[PDB]
């Protein structure tokens, strides 16, 4: 068969996130750091590439026996399930992680939100002389949604790592729901939590019902 | 016969006693004491007394002779009928400029550049005994065969290029001896031939009593070849190739030695030799032949026997393009419209022949069919002679090549009948070290750059080409010891702004037609091979790089980006003071990454290179077609200027690292009006931010940013952002 | 010699013996062995055929076409104030490289036309891959349309000729057609006065192919003792069905449009068909004209 | 019997596009990777060499052989040279929409780095791509012979697969982080010079 699994989950937002965008030279009292935002609609949008290699360098540290010196000296636990370049047969590697774009603000909009991205203030001083230097970071508000997905496609390539991928990729998402996940984390922005990881197979005959009772 | 090479030796030692005189200043004329030089040298009395008698006042005491000849072989080679230098051939280029005149050395080997100026109007008398003793020298026991017929004619390119003759004039007075001579022997051998299938045997009257008749006759031919398909042939190779410069190199010197065999072997199939070859180039090349039926129908046999040749191993892939305009000795002040109508009158049979191409018994051989073609020789798509180099199907002209790659190292190329690339109908050529010369079998060897003789008596071409490092390595070469640098390597095609305009009219533009010969336009274009095909070795010496091709009107060097962009600096910067600033020359500079691939990089290389040419007469392209300055506006406010300055500013502070300079580069990118206000407020508010003790450097820095800035004409602009860009590149960790 | 029909393309890919280089014109051998081609997809190959050994239809290469004629530069034709150097051995460079006029003028073309020559069509070069293979790097050049201009071959307006040129708008026409190149649109107009009148094709007179000719090799003596053309190389590979190989075709050497000639020749069929091959290639090459100043 | 029918779709970019074109300069803050171009008007095209592959690189996973033999064509293989479809470029449909949605230009410029492992490096692209619900022209021409009549509607229900897939698959480059979920809409049958019926196909696509 060919099994393509769609990984519907729930991004929500707790501490509310910034990912960094153009840097390029904004206005003089505007956003110094602006979110990157989809520039259809100007919500913010969480890319796939943010997730994918924040989700690498995660499990560089879980999955990764060896120490790893940079992404192309991944194990082959992760170089199937994340790509390798130098790899033989782990190029395009059997997961698409698609972006969201705040899917709601009907709901948000509802509540009385301004705006989706707020504004929010910091500076520094340092210890000599005590100097502040500030700046006006962009982040999302904070009980934003984000309708995530993620693509695993199964070509009967594996035929063995049908739960081999699944106890790394629900670890990671563990991982996520404690770590950061963008921007300027150690200063507490970010914090996505996963809601529903609803898998689907969205092509091949497949069941979630082995899925499902670990993923919960 | 054996008498043409004493008449050709005889009137090509012309003026070689003016040497001599010139040197320790003796007697009456040349005319006396070059007879004795070439008596104390050694042994041909008929060449003793074409010598002896070539004057007016002379030839009179000699008698038929072949004296006769040997006058009128000289006042027509020379353009009219003491102690001055070499004027410049820039002098009589160009407007009424800075007048320069040459100062007499030798030639030597990646040794010197000897830009004309006027700190050498003053005249070297010592020099003449490291130049004439020298012949005295190397000419001391000279053979006079054929066998040597080839470094004879080396030596004086080496000797009297710098020399000139008739010191003691007003008006026409930067003719070179060497040229004067090649033209003079050139001029013997067209009326040896015209006169000697005529069957005239008294020549002490109808060339001298009469000397009109003749001098009115329409007895020359100024012939030619125009090579066809040569850049075709050049950039034939494609994406995805093995040879990088290998295959590029050896295409374009394969070329360079058909279009000189071509004449040697135009020549010796009459009895000329390379003296009538006025000027061999790309693929162009001009020649001084006479006017007769022996000449004309062994022309077009020899025209039809090489389009066979080309067609057997091509299949019109290229073709040579012959044409000879018939003209009497009208080319002396007349002179505006003696060269012009008639120059054009064989370059009118170049497009005549150029496109009528073949005739019905070529093409129905050719079209005939018979052939059952499975596999290609994808280099050039043909099927001729298929092997398997190295798994893949090439044919034996593409396996040659590689041959030929692996043998241009070498410095002397023989041709044998069966040993390496095809340049003639049974002449193949291969190449060959020094030592291994004597020993295998040939009938003409070239050398590249060398002015001394060698061993096998080579003919000395010229083709100047380099490997620092390899070309793979040049990415490596990029970054300084410490780790400062990108891992890049830049491109530069060069290109002489209309070298065909500046060939053609030239000189005409000044005078009324006074200086329209051809002796100026034989040694300009002849400077332009000595500079574009010997000296650029030279100025790639120290500097890391790979002069793939360069001659004529173009130079395609690879390299490491800092060297390439010093390489053209220098080249420039010494063209300028090599060509009196005349002949702008319009380069192209691209980065490209590494292991990204040439025919890729040369497509982009030529796209920048024509959008500089189209900027205005000259223009650099760097990085990319928004970047294209003049020379004259890039070397000194960018690459003098602003990058010191830009490089001591920050190398003299260690706060404003590269986030400024990247944001300066983006506000000096996007620049509409409102962004002068954003740096007039970027830079005022960093310079509060400074520290006390070197915060009046950022003042004055702000202070001379602001003005080329806000400077209200775009020429001090992207200037800027360039010089910003290169500094990134050159601190690139 | 009958009406001409405009294809509008888009996206092109034209040849030139190479594949990372590209005409802009189609040399007439591409849409005669498209109709081929595509006569043999339905079977109706033999009716075609039958079209074919016989001389009431003609045909004619593509040329632009930018609301209405343009044709060829006569190749070496512009025929020869010798003064001021700064112009008259100038502009030869840019009337060398000019090979397409309009019909307005092209009388006025023989008698001394500057023609800058508009940039109608540039042609382009983009890269393109095979992932996961060893050497991908192919340079699919792509002769890219300006909005206006079309191609428009001239032939005899026939139906078994229009059913075969309606199916060529959705076979493509062109070099890299399964990758979606060459895919005209087709518009069928009249031709004017002062065209179809010059589509001579046995005129003893100063006259010029408009398409890539070759004669018989009784009149090929007499074609040459007056032509003035290029050669240009027919070849390439040969397109059958019945191979499970791909051999070349047997490098036919045209006489490229623009040729001009006097006292003009019979064209014909050249059969280029491999050695020991099943069917026959046809590869077309007979002119129709254009008298120059007649 | 003769036909030709085409597969009318307009193709709608549910995120970026990156299709890579020829590299020019870095030009030091200037865009690192640009997308494919048209070089009339610099919009944003799918190529259809693009367009052809990708199906193929997707097919190739379920349909394994001979149905790719005769689905896109071969070099060996006698039958099936030029393998029955003809595919063209996306040009773009809705520019004239676009400009009331409210957008400055149709390429965007996703900022991206290099986080290093050890040594916690970062490493800035400007990777550019063609912006959300961007609609384009898709036209897919299958051609029907004699001997392909057997299988014809069961070709159809292959190419249907085809673009099945590739509403979940990126039909791009780099789309492994995204710059995918390329999902289809009008996707109909008409008929184009060919006397066969579209009635059979039209409620399969639709
Ligand atoms: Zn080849």
């Amino acid at each position: 068969t060919f099994a393509k699994i769609k990984f519907s989950a729930q991004i929500r937002l707790e501490t509310g996130l910034h990912i960094g965008g153009s840097d390029a030279f904004a206005a003089i009292g505007a956003i110094n750091s602006p979110v990157i935002k989809d520039p259809i609609t100007n919500l913010p949008i969480i890319p796939g590439s943010s997730l994918k290699g924040k989700m690498r360098t995660l499990l560089a540290k879980v999955y990764n026996e060896k120490v790893a010196e940079k992404p192309s000296d991944d194990s082959d636990i992760l170089s199937r399930l994340f790509g390798n370049s130098k790899d033989k047969r782990f190029k395009m590697g059997r997961l698409i992680f698609r972006d969201a774009f705040l899917s709601n603000a009907d709901e948000l909009d509802s509540l009385g939100v301004r705006s989706y991205t707020e504004v929010k203030f910091e500076n520094t001083i340092d210890r000599i002389t005590a100097e502040a230097n500030p700046r006006q970071i962009e982040r999302a508000i904070r009980n934003s949604t984000f309708d995530f997905e993620l693509i695993y496609e199964i070509t009967d390539e594996n035929e063995n790592q049908v739960e081999e991928d699944f106890k790394v990729i629900r670890d990671g998402l563990k991982l996520l729901e404690l770590d950061y996940l963008g921007g300027s984390g150690s200063r507490g922005y970010g914090k996505v939590a996963f809601e529903n990881l609803k898998a689907t197979t969205v092509f091949g005959n497949y069941d979630v019902k082995t899925l499902n009772e670990l993923l919960t | 016969k054996k008498e043409k090479i004493d008449l050709f030796y005889g009137a090509l030692l012309h003026n070689i006693g003016k040497v001599i005189q010139r040197a320790t200043g003796e007697r009456k004329k040349h005319a006396l004491v070059g007879a004795d030089w070439f008596d104390e040298i050694a042994d041909n009395q008929v060449i003793s007394d074409q010598i002896r008698y070539h004057m007016a006042n002379y030839q009179s005491d000699k008698l038929d002779h072949l004296a006769y000849i040997t006058y009128i072989a000289d006042n027509i080679a020379s353009g009219v009928d003491t102690y001055t230098n070499q004027a410049d051939i820039f002098n009589v280029f160009g407007a009424q400029t800075d007048k320069r005149y040459f100062k007499p050395t030798v030639l030597n080997l990646k040794s010197k550049p000897n830009f004309a100026s006027a700190t050498y109007e003053p005249f070297s008398k010592g020099d003449y005994a490291a130049i004439a003793t020298r012949i005295k020298n190397e000419l001391a026991e000279f053979e006079f065969n054929q066998v040597q017929i080839d470094s004879l004619l080396n030596l004086f390119e080496a000797t009297l290029s710098f020399v000139p003759s008739s010191t003691n004039t007003k008006e026409i007075a930067d003719i070179s001896l060497a040229d004067h001579s090649r033209l003079t022997a050139a001029f013997a051998l067209a009326i040896y031939d015209y006169l000697e299938d005529k069957g005239r045997h008294n020549y002490k009257e109808d060339l001298f009593t009469k000397v009109s008749a003749f001098y009115e006759e329409e007895a020359f031919l100024l012939a030619s070849f125009d090579l066809s398909g040569i850049q075709d042939f050049i950039y034939n190779i494609n994406i995805a190739t093995n040879g990088a410069a290998k295959q590029l190199k050896a295409r374009s010197l394969y070329l360079d030695f058909m279009s000189e065999y071509i004449a040697d072997s135009l020549l010796d199939k009459l009895g000329l030799n390379r003296a009538n070859m006025l000027y061999v180039g790309g693929g162009h090349a001009y020649f001084v032949l006479a006017n007769t039926e022996k000449t004309v129908e062994t022309l077009v046999q020899f025209e039809k026997d090489f389009n066979q040749f080309l067609l057997a191993n091509f299949q019109t892939r290229l073709y040579v393009a012959f044409g000879w305009g018939s003209f009497a000795a009208k080319d002396i002040m007349n002179s505006p419209e003696s060269y012009r109508q008639v120059y054009q009158k064989a370059s009118r049979m170049i497009s005549k022949k150029k496109i009528s191409r073949y005739d019905y018994q070529t093409l129905m051989l050719l079209n005939r069919g018979g052939k059952s073609s499975e596999r290609e020789c994808e280099i050039c798509h043909s099927v001729e002679n298929l092997v398997s180099y190295h798994d893949q199907k090439v044919c034996d002209i593409c396996r040659g090549l590689y041959q030929f790659s692996k043998e241009i190292a070498h410095d002397h190329f023989i041709i044998t009948e069966n040993e390496g690339l095809p340049i003639g109908p049974n002449a193949c050529l291969k190449g060959v070290a020094f030592e291994k010369l004597s020993q295998e079998a040939f009938s003409r060897v070239y050398v590249k750059n060398d002015y001394k003789a060698g061993t096998v008596k080579a003919t000395h071409v010229f083709v100047g080409d380099y490997q620092c490092d390899e070309i793979y390595n040049y990415a490596a070469l990029s970054k300084n010891e410490n780790g400062l640098g990108i891992k890049r390597l830049a491109v530069v095609r060069l290109d002489v702004d209309d070298l065909g305009a500046a060939f053609m009219a030239g000189f005409s533009q000044q005078g009324n037609g006074q200086y329209s010969t051809l002796s100026r336009s034989a040694t300009f274009s002849r400077s332009m091979s000595l500079f574009f095909k010997v000296y650029i070795n030279q100025f790639a010496s120290d500097k890391k790089l790979s002069i793939i091709y360069a001659g004529g009107d173009d130079v395609f060097a690879i390299g490491s980006w800092q060297d390439i962009i010093a390489f053209t600096v220098e080249l420039r910067e010494n063209f300028i003071k090599w060509t009196n600033g005349k002949l702008t020359l319009s380069a192209g500079i691209g980065l490209f990454a590494d292991k990204t691939p040439i025919s890729l990089m040369a497509h982009q290389t030529g796209e920048l290179e024509e959008a500089a040419k189209g900027n205005e007469k000259d223009s650099i392209s760097l990085f990319s077609s928004d970047y294209t300055f003049k020379f004259d506006r890039f070397i000194t406010n960018v690459y003098d200027d602003k990058l010191e300055q830009i490089r001591y500013f920050f190398n003299h502070q260690d706060e404003r690292g590269k986030n400024f300079i990247y944001k300066l580069i983006e506000l000096l990118r996007n620049h509409d009006r409102m962004n002068m206000a954003r740096l007039a407020y970027y830079l005022t508010r960093l310079e509060e931010l400074t520290r006390e003790t070197d915060r009046d450097k950022f003042k004055t820095f702000k202070n001379l940013f602001y003005s080329w800035y806000t400077n209200k004409n775009d020429k001090d602009r992207k200037e800027a952002e360039l010089a910003l860009l290169l500094y990134i590149y050159e601190i690139r960790k | 010699t009958y009406k001409l029909y405009i294809m509008t393309f888009q996206n092109a890919h034209f040849g030139s013996g190479t594949l990372d280089s590209s005409k802009l014109t189609f040399s007439a051998d591409r849409i005669f062995s498209a109709l081929v081609l595509e006569a043999l997809k339905m079977g109706k190959l033999d009716a075609f055929l039958a079209e074919a050994n016989q001389d009431k239809f003609t045909l004619t290469d593509a040329f632009p076409f930018q609301f209405g004629p343009f044709l060829p530069k006569p190749i070496g034709y512009p025929k020869h104030q010798s003064v001021d150097v700064k112009e008259v051995r100038r502009q030869a460079k840019l009337s060398k490289k000019l090979q397409f006029l309009a019909l307005e003028n092209v009388d006025d073309y023989l008698n001394g036309e500057l023609f800058e020559n508009e940039e109608h069509a540039v042609i382009d070069t983009v890269t393109k891959n095979q992932p996961h293979k060893d050497d991908n790097l192919y340079q699919v050049a792509t002769t890219r349309f300006s909005n206006d201009t079309s191609l428009y071959v001239i032939a005899n307006e026939s139906d078994l000729l229009n059913e075969l040129m309606s199916s060529l708008q959705y076979s493509g026409l062109g070099g890299k057609r399964s990758s979606g190149f060459g895919r005209f649109e087709l518009d069928i107009q009249n031709i004017p006065l002062e065209l179809s009148d010059r589509l001579t094709k046995n005129h003893s007179d100063k006259v010029m192919s408009l398409t890539t000719a070759l004669p018989v090799d009784a009149d090929l003596e007499e074609a040459m003792e007056d032509g003035h053309y290029l050669l240009t190389k027919s070849s390439g590979f040969a397109f059958s069905h019945a191979t499970n190989e791909n051999y070349r075709k047997q490098d036919l050497y045209k006489f490229a449009s623009g040729s001009t000639f006097s006292k003009t020749f019979e064209g014909q069929i050249v059969d280029v068909r491999p050695l020991d091959f099943p069917h026959a290639v046809l590869n077309y090459a007979k002119p129709l004209f254009f008298k120059l100043e007649v």
